[PDB]
RNA sequence: GGUGUGAAGUCAUUGAUGCCAUGCUUCCAGGAAAAGCCUCUAAGCUUCAGAUUGUAAGGAAUCGUACCCCAAACCGACAC
RNA sequence: GUGGUAACGCAUGCUGGACGUAUCAGAAGUGCGAAUGCUGACAUGAGUAACGAUAAAGGGGGUGAAAAACCUCCUCGCCGGAAGACCAAGGGUUCCUGUCCAACGUUAAUCGGGGCAGGGUAAGUCGACCCCUAAGGCGAGGCCGAAAGGCGUAGUCGAU
RNA sequence: AACCGACUAAUGUUGAAAAAUUAGCGGAUGACUUGUGGCUAGGGGUGAAAGGCCAAUCAAACCUGGAGAUAGCUGGUUCU
RNA sequence: UUAGGCAGUAAAAGCCACUUGAGUCUGGGAUUUCCGAAUGGGGAAACCCACUUACAUAAGUAAGUAUCCUGUUGUGAAUACAUAGCAACAGGAGGCGAACCGGGGGAACUGAAACAUCUAAGUACCCCGAGGAAAAGAAAUCAACCGAGAUUCCGAAAGUAGCGGCGAGCGAAAUUGGACUAGCCCUUAAGCUUUACACACGUUAGACGAACGGUCUGGAAAGGCCGACGAUACAGGGUGAUAGUCCCGUAGUUGACGAUGUGUGUUCAGUGAAAUCGAGUAGGGCGGGACACGUGAUAUCCUGUCUGAAUAUGGGGGGACCAUCCUCCAAGGCUAAAUACUACUGACUGACCGAUAGUGAACCAGUACCGUGAGGGAAAGGCGAAAAGAACCCCUGUGA
């Protein structure tokens, strides 16, 4: 059965990867509270 | 080695640099081969080095 | 242009291997672990100048490096860019 | 600074060489000293059984004074512009 | 924005206020208009994005002050 | 294992869903774009620079390249 | 063992290996069997069900501490528009070799996509990069908007 | 036939599987099906319309915060 | 500064050094790949591709090359002029950060034993902008016919007066006790910032640093017994058990080349700054909002909209409004301290925890793991004084 995970990298990066975080307000601000906690992976 | 370096010329230092990077070009070479018993002279040439490299900035401009 | 200080740091070191000593006797070719960053350009450049010979070929590749777990902690051992260079014929290294 | 140095001949204060003299051979810098012939331990080796010294700790060992014939305190003092060690009985400076 | 050239009034927030007392936001824009006003000293016209208050303003103090007043605040006039 | 040395190597028939074919015919629902490319001149340059055709010499980097893919290596917590 | 009406106290053998603490005051994270409480451990069911397609095995030999399961040989059976061979994606060393068999592998395992070590990926022509653009994204100025921003021109990205 | 689907039955229901398998079944040049990439986002989207679907979730997603909402209810509440 | 050192895991190896180039400590230089505001352009972050100018001759190297704002130079349309535009140059800015601060927007659950006014609450949250603080501040203020004298913060007045589906709730001031105190200018000030010159003054590596033996128990002594001794040092820690006298320290006494910080003068160059005493202003009408105050009899303040004076013979306020009287002078500015906070550095403290506690995290933890993602989010400390971590032998698969 298709399962709900079916994934591209090229998908990835565009949706999640660090670049597309840095393009809005609202992503950079995704990638200072994980710069915050701590967090090794910034993004995806 | 030190101050030494400073007596020296930029053109002369240069020399050396170059017999240096020469020197550890072998050594690298050896290290892989497994001729190379003393480790130690590696860290020394290497060392060598960046003294020559400080004192060529430094008598870059001044 | 490439530098003797280029030069100099462009070859790594020999490759020791069943293959490259294949290489060796058979195509007459010197496998070296080369710099990251040297080019095939530069990596003929450094064997002509420090081995004396004449190169007639370079090919390069990369090995990406082997994931080991050392106990607790997984982590990754460094990219090698290899250069399997054939000397023309004649010339020893 | 350091009262008890290598080729140091010292007596044990504690443990079961006390009143044993030997010369630290090592100082670790875990405040342990290796004096020759002092906590001896058996070490089973993969070889033999051998007996090899173990660190003591530097407060249990002492300065000899030798011509006292006791174990002695050190203090530093300045003689000649350089800082010497000196026995903190007799006075006297220590050979160093 | 809807922000005078000449006065500064932009929009502020009150409240709607029905007969049982009920509040709801609202906003009380400024009666912006745009006019072009013939300034003479720079033989040009000069639109402007102001307030009806800010044009009575410009007829009591003439344009040559209220031009000098708003570049001064950085105005793009 | 290695090397070494090696015969014949044609004809007919059948025949793709492959090729000619980005074709042809026809239909309506009317069938990418842009560049490379050819050509034309403009401004501009006219012993030039350029262009064409040719002949030598040299170059063509960098990164991927293992392995799995009707799967025990991907998506399904599993050698599913 | 002993004492008190009780909460509990006291003594003491063994264990243990360095703290404990009278008395009188003082202060509380001060007392647990329950909350389908929370965490860990360990029971019961129970040596029970099951061991994942009913394509199927049999034998000789080998190696090994040990072989139904590994290697090898002879037979048998099964797939064959696939259960074969490739590629993209996706994964990421799983590839090859040596070695090991604790755990992993629904059994054992000498075997393995397991552990450990070493090796292995060679390009002017394949692909990427690159030139070009589609949908669309971003977007100098701009237009618009309390702010944040939205939209959009020139552009610049974007393959399928 | 492939492919897409999902009408019946049986199995399965601590599954081989959080929707399948087996035997049959429908569509199969089209309002077809499929890959890649785009766009639409929560009182919002999208819907050949089932309140269907929007990551195994939907008469208002998910996450975090307000937040220890509130709970005239239920449970539980520890020595003598 | 001084006998050892070459980071740890982590042994080995090759070495260095031993009275000062071993090394260490502090400071300051140098170097400082790529990504990231990321800035030459692009981009799936850690990659790809350029132009210009120099150089190289080969197909390289180096440097430079963002955008915006402000200013200054040039150029320079439609029409003359001009402006727009365009280019160059200079100076700024951009991002990050736990809280504190000012401002722009701004809920709901909840409470009211239902609910709509009201509450929660101008809270949460979003945004913008600071600064070491910010803001506020030098009376168009109060008072009450006596007087006070900016602002901020703290104690009272006081849960008082009031407000309020007069419900739930909300909640002042006068006045008074304190902390701190400072005012200064639009005929151009105080302050602030810079700049140097001085001087002080502190910080920044550190150094020296008292005094214990014997005996007993024990694996070990710091314990016991005996007798000593220091204390401007019995803080604290370590050492084979519990140490004033073994060690590191502590008290005390000293130390800075250089580098920093601070405060004074003495300078500089700015800023303050809005110029010139306040008009589209005060006041008014309509709609809202803020004041404890919910429009009420509702003063005062702010203003979206529409209006609109007087101008010291004047004007504002004194809680509807009027008279009288008093008090102040709005429509221009700057201003320390007392106040707020602590992610970070140091020292110290605890009737705070002691591994299910204390941080989520004592341990390689924002890790593993879970999730497309935002995000969620663990478990897991203890041999011994010292590894002395069990040579060798035996069973076993050169296993376990």
């Amino acid at each position: 059965m298709k399962r709900t995970f079916q994934p591209t990298v090229l998908k990835r990066k565009r949706t999640h990867g660090f670049r597309a975080r840095m393009a809005t307000k609202n992503g950079r601000k995704v990638i200072n509270a994980r710069r915050a906690k701590g967090r090794a992976r910034l993004s995806k | 080695k030190a101050q030494d370096l400073r007596e020296k010329s930029v053109e002369e230092l240069n020399a050396e640099l170059m017999n240096l990077l020469r020197e550890q070009f072998n050594l690298r070479m050896q290290a892989a081969t497994g001729q190379l018993q003393q480790t130690h002279t590696l860290k020394a040439v290497r060392r060598d080095i960046a003294r020559v490299k400080t004192v060529l900035t430094e008598k870059a401009g001044a | 242009m490439i530098t003797e200080e280029r030069i100099l740091k462009v070859l790594r070191a020999p490759h020791i291997s069943e293959k490259a000593t294949m290489a060796a006797e058979k195509a007459n070719t010197i496998v070296f672990k080369v710099a990251k960053d040297a080019t095939k350009k530069e990596i003929k450049a450094a064997v002509e100048k420090l081995f004396e010979v004449e190169v007639k070929s370079v090919n390069t590749l990369i090995t990406k490096g082997k994931t080991k777990r050392q106990g607790l902690r997984q982590g990754r051992r460094s990219d090698v860019k290899k250069a399997y260079v054939t000397l023309k014929e004649g010339q020893d290294l | 600074a350091a009262k008890i140095r290598r080729n140091d001949e010292v007596i044990v204060l504690a443990g079961k060489d006390k009143g044993k003299k030997g010369k630290v051979t090592k100082v670790l810098a875990t405040g342990k000293v290796i004096v020759e012939g002092i906590n001896l331990v058996k070490k089973h080796q993969k070889g033999g059984i051998v007996e090899q010294e173990a660190a003591i700790d530097a407060s249990n060992v002492a300065i000899f004074n030798a011509a006292t014939g006791k174990a002695d305190r050190i203090g530093f003092r300045f003689e000649d512009g350089k800082k010497v060690r000196f026995f903190k009985s007799n006075g006297e400076t220590v050979s160093n | 924005s809807r922000v005078c050239q000449v006065t500064g009034k932009r929009p502020v927030t009150g409240n709607n206020r029905s007969h049982a007392r009920n509040a709801t936001k609202r906003r009380f824009l400024p009666n912006l208009q745009t006019h072009r006003f013939w300034v003479e000293s720079e033989k040009r016209f000069v639109k402007l994005r102001l307030s009806a208050k800010g044009m009575r303003i410009i007829d009591k103090k003439g344009i040559d002050t209220v031009l000098a007043d708003m570049r001064a605040r950085g105005e793009n006039v």
